[PDB]
């Protein structure tokens, strides 16, 4: 996250870290056994780390659980990034309380101008690299689809939205992928891609979660 | 110049 602030420990209780001997992507807990992330984050051997604040120190709210199932959307396209969503089933259920909790799925899509909270342990620089120990947050609005398409001609599908700023300085970045975009208490976006990070006229692009609620529910029910 | 935000990033010619 570039241009954000320190969230505070366990203030974003649904945020998870995906680890393969190192943090590589984020995710969002949607029930005690299932996590939503981005399809471009798929790999074998994922360990999900719940209850984290400082990802480099064992502080006392961590639950480390191996993924038992890592399910990419069947129509994920790795060149256009369309349908960038993955569901991860935990090998055992997480224990839920105030510091580890699920986030609700949308009941309808969100609107342009609504403020959302984006979070993760990704790069905090728009030039160069610096990875944080503690979770970072950013408040950012949903942009109109016409602004998003003007920013990225020919690349915005109906399963994507832009959120953030056009003036530069505030955005998600490498290492934030898969993590949450929460608006009005609902998981509306998944951190997916962008041209660089926090660059003028190039806002972040996110997977539009409201289009996949029925697919999420069916995939969980059959697995 | 598009890149996904994973570590490491997946990036394209634009
Ligand atoms: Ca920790």
């Amino acid at each position: 996250i570039v241009g954000g602030y320190t969230c505070g420990a366990n203030t974003v209780p649904y945020q998870v870290s995906l680890n393969s001997g190192y943090h590589f992507c984020g995710g969002s807990l949607i029930n005690s056994q299932w996590v939503v992330s981005a399809a471009h984050c798929y790999k074998s051997g994922i360990q999900v780390r719940l209850g984290e604040d400082n990802i480099n120190v064992v502080e006392g709210n961590e639950q480390f659980i191996s993924a038992s199932k890592s399910i990419v959307h069947p129509s994920y396209n790795s060149n256009t990034l369309n349908n960038d969503i993955m569901l991860i089933k935990l090998k055992s259920a997480a224990s839920l309380n105030s510091r580890v909790a699920s986030i609700s799925l949308p009941t309808s899509c969100a609107s342009a101008g609504t403020q959302c909270l984006i979070s993760g342990w990704g790069n905090t620089k728009s030039s160069g690299t610096s990875y944080p120990d503690v979770l970072k947050c950013l408040k950012a609005p949903i942009l109109s689809d016409s602004s998003c398409k003007s920013a990225y001609p020919g690349q915005i599908t109906s399963n994507m939205f832009c959120a953030g700023y056009l003036e530069g300085g505030k955005d998600s970045c490498q290492g934030d992928s898969g993590g949450p975009v929460v608006c009005s208490g609902k998981l509306q976006g998944i951190v997916s891609w962008g041209s660089g990070c926090a660059q003028k006229n190039k806002p972040g692009v996110y997977t539009k979660v409201c289009n996949y609620v029925s697919w999420i529910k069916q995939t969980i029910a059959s697995n | 110049g598009r890149c996904t935000k994973s570590i490491p990033p997946i990036c394209f010619p634009d």
